[PDB]
């Protein structure tokens, strides 16, 4: 039986204490213990708390667990950076039946800003009778958002698409805006604006022959 | 006084030892002759926890058969880890004798006498023994047959009632008999096991009736093995030598219970079965070739005494829980008989 | 001692085949919980496939699609799954658990687990390209860039060099977005000084698998 709800977290600071539950709709005993877990890119999704056991060979004392109720507590003292990843609750379900998995979070964690870039359609586009529009978006932390597109001085309501943050090497973002036109439509609007805000300082180049 | 203990057991018999069936011969060499008087002195008002998956005699017996089982019965070739195996592969005599199993000196079995014992926790009425009852070691899957029974009701045992992954152990109040034939003088391979579908039908009726009462009068659903191999997926065994895996089905026909005066559900049932000479080992040491049959009639006729089982997972159903047919193994095989017994080291 | 792997896309409806090869030892007594992964969430029981016998089981919910299987010898695994699904893009994976029943420790969890097996499920077949050059533009501020624009291709994924790799300064391999029709829009860019030009020209570099379509169209400013 039983079921689960999780809140995202968590937009931390580099070292603060965090306390996060892994709460079951059976609100009870249960999750009478629970495996949180790493999950990371080419990794095993690397698991943190085990119950009938401690924490096997080749691991640190830093994470104790606790609960009371169903108030669960995957507590941390000393948060870390590379805690910039994702952990998720594992259930005993009694041994089955059955299994189920909590909703994961991520603490990686008020100002701008990116270095924006916008461009317009190739020729040989035109020359395919069509045109691309990039509205990229780039250099800036966190990887946070709220993309607006305009036109000029009125809204845009479509022709748009817009990302999970698939940031850089650098830490800092990145992600690439796009805009739908007709070659017709490319040029019979005047001019296409991209406003990625990132923390509503929000500066933009446009394309206008 | 004593502490629970594990320690190793010895074996007795009264195999027979011109008997060249390996039963006896080996229990000739391997076991010895009987106490006529063992004693056994009651202990008043005295409960005792027992816990019937630990305990070595099972890993005695297991290991004892499998180790027989690998230097007795080289089939004809094996195919085993990275090597290759070839051979001449000639017939036996073959009939198993009951085996008791006794203790030394500094140790003692305790027995549970509880009519209704489940085979973990305490016994109020506990018995101490020097030897325990003869055991057959019954190889079968799925169903546990030739067993002991329950002197009372059918008692259901198991690991962990939440996990579907623990096979169900059932003991049965009542044997039945399953009859299995290869009639003499065409497909040599083939042949059939016949049962009575009313005694198994009505006992089982019961146990679902009696289910309910463990599953909140819930629906009582049997399904059909997921899938899998012959060798663990079909009630296999062996008579005579020759290899029988035997379809379990026609069994849990849902239909054929609610006491409908109904069709397809009756009469003598006689159930299809076929040989095979090559399997993979369930010890997972490979795979056997034997060589092939003898003439003429062939017949083994079994009592069923006791059944392996797997639950469906897939909570939230709050109407049904399901089953499919298949448990563990023969660990179960001894377990059946073992609920009520441990070993304990006298301090 | 725990490497799941297989390959990314093929058409929904039809069926798929599955792998996490493991450690003979982890083989012998440790089932193995397929599970799965979705766009960054917490994960999924499907079944469970012992290591012994090849008793298999997973939820009662596919009874007539359904099937398990194994290698007990070779210390490997597969899977099989009916009716895929257009939407059906994300990663597999596979965990253990000594579960009282192996040491005398007898913990149930899922220790370690797969490098993921990933999934891309598109009804689309297999696309010839739509590449087009990236007319920078030519222009203080004296640094630009040019990039190309990856379109209209299927499946993933697309690879990006410059100066034949040798490029990398502001060189950026731009993400992909698997746009609403099902064409990826992947990008890259690099950046360059006032003063290297005249001679200084510039391409964005793919080979389109499927197709084997190897791409490297010249990227212009316009005439
Ligand atoms: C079980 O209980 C009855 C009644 O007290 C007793 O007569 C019997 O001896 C007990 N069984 C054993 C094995 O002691
Ligand atoms: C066998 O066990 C069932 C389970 O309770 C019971 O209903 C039935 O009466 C038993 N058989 C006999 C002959 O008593
Ligand atoms: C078992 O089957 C044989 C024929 O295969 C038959 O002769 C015999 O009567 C059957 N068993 C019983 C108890 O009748
Ligand atoms: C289940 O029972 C019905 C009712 O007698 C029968 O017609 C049907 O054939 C049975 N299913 C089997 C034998 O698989
Ligand atoms: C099965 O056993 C019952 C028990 O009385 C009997 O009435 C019936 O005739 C038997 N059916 C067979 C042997 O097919
Ligand atoms: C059960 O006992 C009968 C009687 O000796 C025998 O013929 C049959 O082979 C035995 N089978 C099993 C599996 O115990």
């Amino acid at each position: 039986q039983s079921a689960l709800t999780q809140p995202p977290s968590a937009s931390g600071a580099p070292g603060q204490r965090v306390t996060i539950s892994c709460s079951g709709g059976p609100s009870n005993v249960g999750g009478n213990y629970v495996y949180w877990y790493r999950q990371f890119p080419g990794t095993a999704p690397t698991l943190l708390i085990l119950r009938d056991d401690q924490r096997p060979s080749g691991v640190p004392d830093r994470f104790s667990a606790s609960k009371s109720g169903n108030s669960a507590s995957l507590a941390i003292s000393g948060l870390r950076p590379d805690d910039e990843g994702f952990y998720f609750c594992a259930t005993y379900d009694s041994d089955g039946s059955i299994r189920l998995f909590g909703g994961g979070t991520a603490l990686t964690v008020p100002k701008a800003a990116p270095s924006v870039t916008l461009f317009p359609p190739s020729s040989e586009e035109l020359q395919a009778n069509k045109a691309t529009l990039v509205c990229l978006i780039s250099d800036f932390y966190p990887g946070a958002v709220t993309v607006a597109w305009k036109a000029d001085s009125s809204p845009v309501k479509a022709g748009v698409e817009t990302t999970t943050p698939s940031k850089q090497s650098n830490n800092k973002y990145a992600a690439s805006s796009y805009l739908s036109l007709t070659p017709e439509q490319w040029k019979s609007h005047k001019s296409y604006s991209c406003q990625v805000t990132h923390e509503g300082s929000t500066v933009e180049k446009t394309v206008a022959p | 006084v004593w502490k629970d203990a594990d320690t190793t057991l010895f074996c007795a018999s009264d195999a027979k030892a011109h008997e060249t069936e390996v039963h006896n011969v080996w229990a000739t060499h391997a076991c010895v002759p009987t106490d006529p008087n063992p004693q056994e002195i009651h202990l008043e008002n005295v409960t005792e926890n027992f816990n019937m998956w630990k305990n070595n005699m099972v890993e005695q017996m297991q290991e004892d058969v499998i180790s027989l089982w690998d230097q007795s019965l080289q089939p004809c070739v094996k195919l085993t880890g990275g090597s290759v195996i070839k051979q001449a592969c000639p017939k036996i005599s073959f009939d198993p004798i009951p085996i008791h199993y006794c203790t030394p000196a500094g140790y003692v079995i305790l027995k549970c006498n509880d009519k209704n014992f489940n085979g973990t926790g305490p016994c109020k009425n506990v018995s101490s023994v020097q030897c325990t009852h003869g055991i057959k070691p019954v190889v079968s899957t799925q169903l546990l047959l030739n067993g002991s029974l329950a002197e009372e009701e059918i008692i259901i045992r198991s690991e962990n009632l939440t996990n579907n992954a623990k096979t169900i152990i059932v003991h049965l109040n009542k044997s039945v008999e399953i009859n299995c034939t290869r009639p003499s003088n065409g497909d040599i391979r083939k042949a059939y096991c016949e049962i009575n579908g009313t005694k198994w039908n009505k006992v089982l009726k019961q146990v679902t009736e009696k289910l309910k009462e463990h599953f909140n009068n819930k629906t009582i659903i049997f399904q059909p093995p997921s899938g899998g191999d012959l060798e663990i997926t079909m009630h296999h065994f062996n008579c005579r030598g020759e290899f029988f895996y035997c379809n379990t089905t026609q069994l849990f026909n849902n239909t054929c219970i609610g006491n409908e005066t109904m069709k397809g559900c009756n009469g003598t049932i006689t159930l299809p079965c076929k040989i095979k000479q090559i399997i993979n080992m369930w010890q997972g040491t490979g795979q056997a070739m034997y060589a092939p049959p003898i003439d003429g009639k062939i017949n083994c006729v079994s009592n069923i005494t006791g059944i392996l089982l797997t639950r469906d997972g897939g909570a939230n159903n709050t109407s049904n829980e399901t089953f499919r047919p298949g448990g563990g193994n023969i660990k179960d095989n001894w377990r059946s008989e073992l609920y009520k017994y441990k070993v304990v080291q006298i301090e | 001692q725990l490497e799941q792997s297989g390959t990314a896309v093929r058409k929904p409806g039809a069926s798929v085949t599955l792998s996490c090869q493991a450690s003979g030892y982890n083989f012998v007594k440790y089932i193995i919980h397929w599970v799965r992964q979705k766009p960054g969430l917490g994960f999924e029981w499907v079944g469970m496939i012992d290591p012994y016998r090849g008793r298999p089981w997973s939820a009662h919910k596919f009874q007539g699609r359904l099937s398990l299987s194994r290698d007990t010898s070779m210390e490997i695994l597969y899977m099989t799954l009916t009716s895929l699904k257009s939407d059906d893009t994300a990663t597999y994976f596979c965990a253990r658990a000594e579960a009282a029943s192996d040491s005398h420790s007898r913990p149930i969890m899922f220790d370690h687990w797969g490098q993921g097996s990933l999934v891309t499920v598109s009804s689309a077949s297999t696309k010839g390209p739509s590449v087009f050059p990236l007319a920078p533009s030519s222009k203080s501020g004296g640094t630009a860039a040019l990039g190309c624009l990856v379109k209209d291709y299927f499946p993933e994924p697309v690879t990006v060099s410059w100066n034949s790799g040798a490029l990398t300064s502001g060189v950026h391999t731009f993400p992909a977005v698997l746009q609403s029709s099902g064409l990826y829009s992947l990008s890259s860019v690099v950046t360059v000084p006032s003063s290297s030009l005249g001679t200084q020209t510039y391409i964005c570099n793919v080979n389109h698998k499927p197709s084997n379509t190897k791409v490297d169209k010249k990227v212009e400013p316009k005439s």
